[PDB]
């Protein structure tokens, strides 16, 4: 059933399982048209597929052609999605996939179980958690590939760069949440924080700045401080 | 005009048939039911006065054989028999229909209530849902599970319904799944209608006798075939014109009978309000609609 706080060490076992995150795969900019209706234009967007043991992203860019000629586009966007996670369970080894699939939003449930009737063992599951992964295109690399790509097309990242080398996939994916959450609550302090320094760089390899354990710690507690203010601000306590 | 004796009746039961129901004392002279109209299938159904749990009963056609009820004081029940000597028959019924110790089944001329509720239910459509070969008759009760919700134990003792399945190969086009899932027209008139059912009638039959089961037996698994039925026709754009009419007329009859006190467990809220306000036939059930709002508003 659903992926919550009492089994939340589930997601670094040994058992293979992927996020598949939906917030990014139909996006639009609200206009008004010359005769003073409103109109939007769709922009390219993104299935955020995560494995939280490795870090492997599986970023399949959704080009605005996709859309062309289609009505009822929130509801193709989560069939579209379903249909790109089943393409790439087809494309994967037999050792290699997933053997649960956690979807970020529960609107996604029925359309990716639909398109994986041919995998009965693999679990379709919800969470209770509510994860910060729509933050993915405040990432610069992933907003980059995504804004320029002239066609559909999958790229292939690790988001935890190369943590896992000194820290756990518990501990890695902690710190992503953080990140995620702090670049959703309030985009320029985070990003703000993250570059500030200019002795420390992004790795063309990377995501994220070369960070030292101990600048890891203080960057952390920076993240930690943006969210908890701007919680005090919204709810006036 | 048919007839069903009844040997004794040794232990005080409500006897239902179809729509009618009456309570027999333990050891009255009571000797069965007369005047059952020919041409339609009957059910004839129990409920002890000791146990209200286990209502149980027998599907029949009267052109199909002579039956007769005897009480089973080894296994507790009114159990259905053919008598398979015509003239042996025709004495025994005679003799008691002399002593007037039958009931007459009590139709009403004006009322088309039976006829509507069975119109296309068939005998030998029913034995095929109920397996018992040795006999012509098939026993329903309570407690009976459904092929379907064997496999989510027993099966000589199952109801055979079609599997019916939103989520599910047979239910879902490679290809197509989105508009399979949306839309349920390839499912209705290519799976079932031209491929398992063969017709309507057949596919109205089996709607129908799952609802009987629900309402006389409270058949916990036939009053889910009855809303998947509904619901694969309510979720299809495309539906013969003939077979919407129709069901509106089926389903009209189903909710006119329903007692008014079992509404709250055999109407499943979720099925009606999709079918009545949200699905492609949603101003295709006039009748329907109007019956439910008149009758339910609160499950709506």
């Amino acid at each position: 059933g659903a992926m919550n706080s009492s089994n939340y060490a589930e997601l670094f076992n040994n058992d293979i399982k992927l996020f598949v995150d939906d917030t990014n795969v139909y996006r639009v900019t609200v206009h008004k048209t010359f005769e003073g209706n409103v109109a939007t234009k769709a922009i390219n967007g993104c299935i955020f597929t995560l494995n939280p043991k490795t870090g492997h992203l599986f970023l399949k860019i959704i080009h605005t052609s996709v859309w062309a000629g289609q009505k009822r586009l929130s509801q193709l966007a989560k069939w579209k999605t379903a249909e790109e996670v089943s393409a790439l369970v087809r494309s994967l080894p037999k050792e290699e996939q997933p053997k649960q699939i956690i979807v970020t939003r529960k609107a996604m449930l029925d359309p990716l179980e639909v398109h994986m009737l041919d995998f009965p063992n693999i679990a379709i599951r919800p969470t209770e958690l509510r994860l910060p992964f729509s933050a993915a295109m405040s990432i610069d690399k992933l907003s980059d590939v995504v804004m320029k790509a002239t066609e559909p097309q999958m790229v292939l990242f690790n988001i935890y760069d190369d943590w896992l080398d000194r820290i756990s996939s518990y501990t890695a994916f902690s710190r992503l949440t953080l990140l995620l959450r702090a670049l959703k609550t309030n985009e320029e302090s985070a990003k703000m924080i993250l570059l500030s320094d200019p002795t420390i760089t992004i790795k063309s390899y990377h995501l994220w700045p070369s960070f030292t354990d101990e600048q890891w710690i203080t960057i952390e507690s920076q993240m930690r401080d943006l969210i908890l203010t701007e919680y005090g601000r919204k709810y006036n306590v | 005009m048919n007839t069903v004796p009844f040997t004794s009746a040794p232990i005080e039961v409500t006897i239902g048939i179809d729509q009618y129901s009456f309570n027999v004392k333990e050891n009255q002279p009571f000797h069965g039911i007369k005047d059952i109209p020919i041409g339609h299938v009957h059910v004839i159904h129990f409920q002890h006065a000791d146990n209200s749990s286990m209502r149980y009963g027998y599907w029949f056609d009267c052109r199909m054989g002579n039956f007769y009820i005897q009480y089973d004081p080894k296994d507790g029940l009114y159990k259905m028999m053919e008598e398979r000597d015509g003239a042996k028959f025709e004495n025994i019924v005679h003799n008691f229909k002399e002593r007037q110790m039958m009931v007459s089944y009590p139709k009403i001329d004006e009322d088309d209530t039976w006829y509507n509720l069975t119109e296309f239910v068939q005998m030998d459509k029913i034995r095929k849902i109920v397996r018992k070969d040795e006999n012509q008759f098939s026993y329903v009760d309570s407690s009976m599970t459904t092929v379907q919700e064997n496999e989510l134990s027993d099966p000589a003792h199952s109801l055979n319904y079609t599997v019916i399945n939103f989520k599910s190969r047979e239910a879902i086009r490679p290809g197509h799944e989105m508009e399979d899932f949306l839309d349920k027209s390839y499912y209705l008139n290519t799976v079932m209608l031209q491929g398992i059912f063969k017709n309507s009638s057949n596919y109205f039959g089996e709607l129908q006798f799952a609802f009987l089961n629900a309402m006389f037996f409270g058949n916990y698994g036939s009053s889910l075939q009855w809303h998947a039925m509904i619901e694969l026709i309510c979720s299809s754009a495309t539906v013969p014109k003939h077979m919407l009419d129709k069901l509106d007329e089926i389903l009209y009859y189903q909710i006119k009978t329903l007692p008014e006190q079992y509404s709250d467990i055999l109407l499943n809220e979720r099925v009606w309000n999709i079918c009545l306000y949200s699905s492609f036939q949603k101003n295709s059930l006039h009748n329907t609609e109007k019956i439910m709002e008149n009758k339910y508003p609160e499950l709506l």
